[PDB]
C-alpha cells in the first residue's frame, strides 16, 4: 500500500544506478528520502530493500545506526546546533538560549508548525567560526539574537 | 549554488595547499587550468606507476589523516598484492578541532581530483570513491560539479589522454558517525552496511573494500601528490626539514586571535602557531591547555615542540585547540568524554561500556553529585577502555582525560 | 597514440550524431560494433541503392556543409549519369568559428565510414576518398586507423559481407587553402593540382573526379546516413520539425560560458542556443552581435529566428560566434576582411583585388590612417568583389562586413 | 645532385603507391619532406618531379600555393598560432607576448638554434578552445604564460 511518488522514485534510482554496486547507494537514497518527507517513514522502508535488492532488517538497522536519519520528528527545518568542546568554550549555550528565545524550544522539541527541529550534534569541523549551527545543508557562525533572528527568517 | 559555509580564514608561508584555498570561495577548473594545473597529472601519465611511488616514497610525505603513517610506503604495500586494487579519499574529517580539509573540498576540488588520478594510477586503481561526511553537504555538491568538469576536460573516463588509464571516481556521503572515519569502517559504509570497524590485520591494503587491495589516504595527503610530481621530490623534500619535509595544514580554534587554518613547515613549534601565526591569545591570557583534538592535552610547558610526527612532536591531525587561564579543565574533559560516549560503535565491551561510564561519572563528579565509589569508578574505567578494542578509538578514547589528571591534578583536587 | 586534442565539449539532446562523441576520446571499432554499428551498413546491403536513395530523399536530411542542398536529389542527379562514380568526404572544415566536423572524426570514426560506405554504395562508387584539412593531423592518423580496422573486420575491400559491392576509402590531407573546401578546388587537389575552383555548371554530380560523376558531401551529412537507414525514414523525420527534420550540430564559441559542439533540432532558436544550451554570456554582458562563421552578422535583434534553413532561418554550418556589449565591431570585421585576404585564389580579377584592398583599406579606418578617398575605396571595393567570380567565396567576402556596415552604422561612424 | 635517403624514399613511394594515381600524392610527400628536413629543400622538388612523373614547373606551383608548405626556414618546431576572429577575439595577443617572454620572438621570427618558429594561422577548427596553437602536429589552447612555458619544455 506505499509507493514512493514518482519524482521522487526517479532520484532514488538516479542513486541506484550511480555506484557499481545497487547496496552502495544507501545512505545516498535515505538522505533523499529525509529531504523529501522530513523524516524517514518507517514504511518507506520496505519498498527501498527491495530497489536494493536487500533484506529489510538490514535497512532498519542502518537507519537506526546513522544519527543524521530521524524516524520521530517530521520537521521541515533542522536547526544542528554542535555541543562539541570549541563550540561550547566559545558560546553554545548562548546560541541555544537566543534560538529558546526566538522560537520557544530547547534540543529535541519541534515547534508546534513542524517547521523548525533543533538538533544537537558534535563537532561540524567548523571550529574556528564557533560556536557553530546549520539550517538543513546551510551552516552559519553565531554571532548574536538579532543576527540569528535574521537567519532564521529566511526559511519560510 | 550552494549551501552557505562559513568563510575560515586560511594563511600560508608557502603557498602551495593553500595557493587558492586561502581564498574563501570554490576555483573552478578554468581558475585552476590557469595556475598550471592537471600538467602534473599529465607529467604523471608519462612516469610508469612504480616510478611515482617512488617519488611520493622519497619525498617523506606522510599522512595527514592523524597517523602520520609513510604515503609511499602504504602504496608499496598495496601492490604487492593481485588487483584490482581500489583508492579511496577519506574526507570524513570528524575529529573536535579539525577543519583543515573542508576547505581544500570547497575551494580547490581539482587540486584533490588531481591527486586521486595521480594516486590510483600509481597503485593500478580504476576506480576510486570520496568518502565525505554528510556534514558536509556543500563540500559533496562542489566535489560533484568538479568532477564533470574534469571529466569534460578529458581528465577522467576512459583512455585518459591516450594513456590506456581508465578512471572514475564515485562520491559517497556519511550519516552521523565519526567510527565512519575509521578506513575500515569507511569501507564497511562503501559496501552499504553499518560503520563497524575490522580486525586488522588484514590491513585494508591486503584486504579492503570487496575484500580487495585498498590504499585509504586524507584528504589532504592526496592533496600533496600534484606537488611531488610538478617538483619532482627532491625539490619537495627541500621545504620544512628534511626529515618531515612538505607542506602541513594546522587547524588552529578556541581563544586565538586569529582562528582559522594554517599551511605551514613541520619545524614550526607550538607556540609559533597560537603566537607567531594565530595572533597569540584572546585578552593577551596566558595559555592554559592546547587539545589536540580528543587525542592530546598540552599544558603551558610544552609549546616549545616541533609540529612533526617525530616521538617528541605535537604530530596528530596538526589541530590545535587553545584553551587559556580561565577556562575549567574539568569541563572540557567533560566534553571530550560525552564525544567518546556518543561515537563509540559497541562492538567492544569495555570500549562500549567505557566510553558510556567515563562520560555518565564525569557528568556527576562535575555536577558535585559524586560518590566516593563514583570517583574511583571513573578513575577505573578511564583506564579500562581500551582492552579488547578493535580501533584506534577505544585505544584513545581515555588518553586526553588521563593526561589533564596528571598534568592538572589541583583543578581536578578542586572537584573531590 | 595520437597527437594531442583540445577537448571541445560537446552536449546532444538527441544523442545520435553525439552519442559517443560526446566523450571526448577515440571509439575504436569493438566499442561501435557494442553499440550496434556497421548494422546499418549490412542493412543497406540487403537494399538496392534506389531503396537507400528514396530514404535518404524522404528524411529530408540536408548538407551539412553550409550550403543545405538535399542530399537524396543530389544523389539522383549523380546516378542518371554513367558510371563509373566516385564518393567524396569533405572534411575541409576551416571557416571560422567551425569545428563541428573534428569531433565526429576523431571521436566517432566508424559514425562517418560507415556513413561513406552505405552512400558510396547508393551511388555505384567503388573508390571514396577522405579530404581532411592538413591543420588536422590527428583526425587523418585517427581516420586512417580506422579505416583499417574496417577492412580487418570485412566492411570493406572487395565483395563487402558477400554482396558483390567492391569499395577502398582513400584519405587525403589538405595543405593550409581554405579554398579546397570548395568542392571543384577539392577535386583538383585530389588531382594533385593546385585548388583553382571550377565554373560550375558543370556540378559535380555530372563532372567531377577526373571528369567522371561525384558526390561530394559533408562530413556531418555523411554521419546522418547510418541513422536514416536504421531506424527507417518515418522515425528520423520525428526529429525536429517536419520541414526540417533530423539532427544538426551547432559549433558555439566566443563569449559564451559553455563554449562547444551542441546537437540540437531545428526548431531550437538563436537565443535558445547561446543562453539555454551555452549557459548564456560571459559575464552576463548583453550580445551584441554572431557571427555565422564569416558569412553573416545577425544582431540582438534578430536572436528569435529558427537554426533552421527557412528563408528567415539560420542556416549555414550552424556557426555561432558570440559578441558581447564591449566588442568592437570594426576590429570583428577586420578580422573577417583579414580571413579573406588570406584565401582568395586569386584566378577572378574581382576577387583576386578586392579581398585583398578590402583589407588593406579596412586596417587603415581601423588604425585611423585613412584618407577621404580611402574611406570612399572601402566602401566601394566592399560592394565589388562579387562580378565576375567563378565560385561563393568571392560572392560573400563582402557580406558580413557590409551587414556590419549596416546593423551598426553608429560605431563605424565614430570611425572618422 | 640531390638525392633523398632510403628511409625517407621509401616512405615517399609508399605515398605513390596508396592513391590509384601517382600524382595524387603529391600532398603527401611534401608534408613528409618537411617533417623530414624541417622545411621543404629547394632541391627536393626536383626529384619530388620524377617520382610523381609531374613537370618540376607544376610542383613547384603546387608548392608555392599551399601555406602549410616552407621553403625559407628549417625548424625542428612549428608554433602555429590562430589569428582569426575567435582567437584574436578571447586573446591571441596574451599568447603572443607569453610566447616573446619565454622564446624571444614573434610571429614568423625562427629562435637563432632553429629549434621554434612561430606562424601565423588562419581559423584551426578549435574555435571553442581560444586562443589556439600548435607545436607540430599537438594542438592546445593557451591558458597562461605558466601553462605555455610547461608545455614548451616537452619539446627537446
Ligand atoms: N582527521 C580526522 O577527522 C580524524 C578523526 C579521528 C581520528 N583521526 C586520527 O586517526 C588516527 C588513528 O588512525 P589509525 O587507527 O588508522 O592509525 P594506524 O597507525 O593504525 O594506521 C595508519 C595508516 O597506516 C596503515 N598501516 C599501519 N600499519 C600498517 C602495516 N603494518 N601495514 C600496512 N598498512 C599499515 C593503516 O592502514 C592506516 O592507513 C589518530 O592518530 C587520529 O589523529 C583523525
Ligand atoms: N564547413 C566549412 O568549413 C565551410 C567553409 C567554407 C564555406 N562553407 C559553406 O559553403 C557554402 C557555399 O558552398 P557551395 O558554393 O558549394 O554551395 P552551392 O549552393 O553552390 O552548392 C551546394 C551543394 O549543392 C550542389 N548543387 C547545387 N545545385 C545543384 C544542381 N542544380 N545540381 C546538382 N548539384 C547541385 C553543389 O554541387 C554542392 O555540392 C556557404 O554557404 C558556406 O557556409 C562551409
Ligand atoms: C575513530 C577514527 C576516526 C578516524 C580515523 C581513525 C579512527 C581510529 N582516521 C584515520 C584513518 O583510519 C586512516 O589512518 C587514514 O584515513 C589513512 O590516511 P592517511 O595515511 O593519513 O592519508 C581518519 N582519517 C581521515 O583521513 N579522516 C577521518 O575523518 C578519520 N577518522
Ligand atoms: C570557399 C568555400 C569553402 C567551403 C565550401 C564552399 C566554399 C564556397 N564548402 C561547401 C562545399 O563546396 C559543398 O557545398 C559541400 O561540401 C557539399 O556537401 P553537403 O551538400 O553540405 O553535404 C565546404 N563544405 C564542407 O563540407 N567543408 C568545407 O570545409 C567547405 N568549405
Ligand atoms: S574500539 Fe570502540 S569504536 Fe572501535 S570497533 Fe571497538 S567498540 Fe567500535
Ligand atoms: S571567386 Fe575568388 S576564391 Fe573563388 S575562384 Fe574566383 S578568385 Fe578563386
Ligand atoms: S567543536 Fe563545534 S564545529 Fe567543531
Ligand atoms: S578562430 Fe582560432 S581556432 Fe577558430
Ligand atoms: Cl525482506
Ligand atoms: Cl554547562
Ligand atoms: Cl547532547
Ligand atoms: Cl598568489
Ligand atoms: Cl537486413
Ligand atoms: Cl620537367
Ligand atoms: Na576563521
Ligand atoms: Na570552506
Ligand atoms: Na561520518
Ligand atoms: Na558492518
Ligand atoms: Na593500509
Ligand atoms: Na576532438
Ligand atoms: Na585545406
Ligand atoms: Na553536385
Ligand atoms: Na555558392
Amino acid at each position: 500500500e506505499f509507493e514512493f511518488p514518482e519524482e521522487l522514485k526517479t532520484k532514488l534510482q538516479e542513486h541506484i544506478n550511480y555506484f557499481p554496486k545497487k547496496r552502495q547507494a544507501i545512505l545516498l537514497c535515505l538522505h533523499e528520502i529525509q529531504n523529501y518527507y522530513g523524516y524517514i517513514p518507517p514504511e518507506s522502508l520496505k519498498p527501498l530493500a527491495d530497489m536494493l535488492e536487500l533484506p529489510l532488517n538490514h535497512v532498519e538497522g542502518v537507519v537506526a545506526f546513522y544519527d543524521m536519519f530521524d524516524r520521530e520528528d517530521k520537521a521541515k527545518y533542522r536547526i544542528r546546533v554542535c555541543v562539541s568542546i570549541v563550540c561550547h568554550l566559545m558560546g553554545t549555550n548562548k546560541l541555544l538560549k537566543a534560538l529558546e528565545n526566538i522560537l520557544g524550544i530547547k534540543p529535541g522539541e519541534v515547534t508546534p508548525d513542524g517547521k523548525f527541529k533543533i538538533v544537537p550534534v558534535q563537532c561540524l569541523g567548523a571550529c574556528s567560526e564557533a560556536p557553530v549551527f546549520m539550517v538543513n545543508d546551510d551552516e552559519y557562525k553565531f554571532e548574536s539574537e538579532v543576527q540569528l533572528n535574521e537567519i532564521l527568517s529566511r526559511y519560510t | 549554488s550552494y549551501p552557505a559555509i562559513p568563510r575560515i580564514y586560511a594563511e600560508t608561508t608557502l603557498n602551495m595547499l593553500l595557493k587558492r584555498a586561502k581564498k574563501p570561495r570554490v576555483h573552478s577548473i578554468d581558475e585552476y587550468l590557469k595556475d598550471g594545473g592537471y600538467q602534473a597529472l599529465e607529467k604523471a601519465l608519462n612516469m610508469s606507476p612504480e616510478e611515482i611511488i617512488d617519488w611520493v616514497d622519497k619525498s617523506t610525505l606522510r599522512g595527514g589523516g592523524g597517523a602520520g603513517f609513510p604515503t609511499g610506503k602504504k602504496w608499496k604495500f598495496a601492490v604487492q598484492n593481485p588487483g584490482p586494487r581500489y583508492f579511496i579519499c577519506n574526507a570524513d574529517e570528524s575529529e573536535p578541532g579539525t577543519f583543515k580539509d573542508r576547505i581544500i573540498i570547497e575551494r580547490d576540488p581539482h587540486l584533490l581530483i588531481e591527486g586521486i588520478i595521480i594516486s590510483s594510477y600509481a597503485i593500478g586503481a580504476n576506480e576510486a570513491y570520496i568518502y565525505i561526511r554528510g556534514e558536509y553537504p556543500a563540500g559533496y555538491y562542489i566535489l560533484r560539479d568538479a568532477i564533470e568538469e574534469a571529466k569534460k576536460k578529458g581528465f577522467l573516463g576512459k583512455n585518459i589522454l591516450g594513456s590506456g588509464f581508465d578512471l572514475e571516481i564515485y562520491v559517497a556521503r556519511g550519516a552521523g558517525a565519526y567510527i565512519c572515519g575509521e578506513e575500515t569502517a569507511l569501507i564497511e559504509s562503501l559496501e552499504g552496511k553499518r560503520g563497524h570497524p575490522r580486525l586488522k590485520p588484514p590491513y585494508p591494503v591486503q584486504k579492503g573494500l570487496w575484500g580487495k587491495p585498498t590504499v585509504v589516504n586524507n584528504v589532504e595527503t592526496i592533496a600533496n601528490v600534484p606537488f611531488i610530481i610538478s617538483m619532482g621530490w627532491e625539490e619537495y623534500r627541500y621545504i620544512g626539514p628534511s626529515d618531515y619535509a612538505g607542506p602541513k595544514l594546522f587547524p588552529v580554534s578556541g581563544k586565538v586571535k586569529k582562528p582559522g587554518v594554517y599551511e605551514l613547515p613541520m619545524n614550526t613549534t607550538l607556540r609559533e602557531v597560537i603566537f607567531k601565526y594565530a595572533g597569540g591569545t584572546l585578552g593577551n591570557k596566558k595559555v592554559k591547555a592546547v587539545f589536540s583534538g580528543a587525542l592530546d592535552c598540552f599544558s603551558s610547558e610544552e609549546l616549545d615542540i616541533p609540529m612533526d610526527y617525530s616521538p617528541l612532536g605535537f604530530g596528530g591531525t596538526g589541530t590545535v585547540i587553545v584553551l587559556t587561564e580561565e577556562d575549567d579543565i574539568v569541563e572540557a574533559a567533560l566534553k571530550i568524554a560525552e564525544f567518546y560516549e556518543h561515537e563509540t560503535c559497541g562492538q567492544c565491551t569495555p570500549c562500549r561500556v567505557g566510553c558510556y561510564e567515563q562520560a555518565n561519572l564525569l557528568e556527576k563528579i562535575y555536577k558535585g553529585e559524586a560518590t566516593e565509589q563514583d570517583w574511583e569508578g571513573f578513575d577505573f574505567v578511564n583506564r579500562n577502555i581500551q582492552p579488547t578494542s578493535i580501533c584506534g578509538l577505544g585505544a584513545v578514547a581515555g588518553r586526553l582525560i588521563r593526561q589533564t589528571l596528571e598534568k592538572f591534578p589541583e583543578e581536578w583536587e578542586k572537584y573531590r
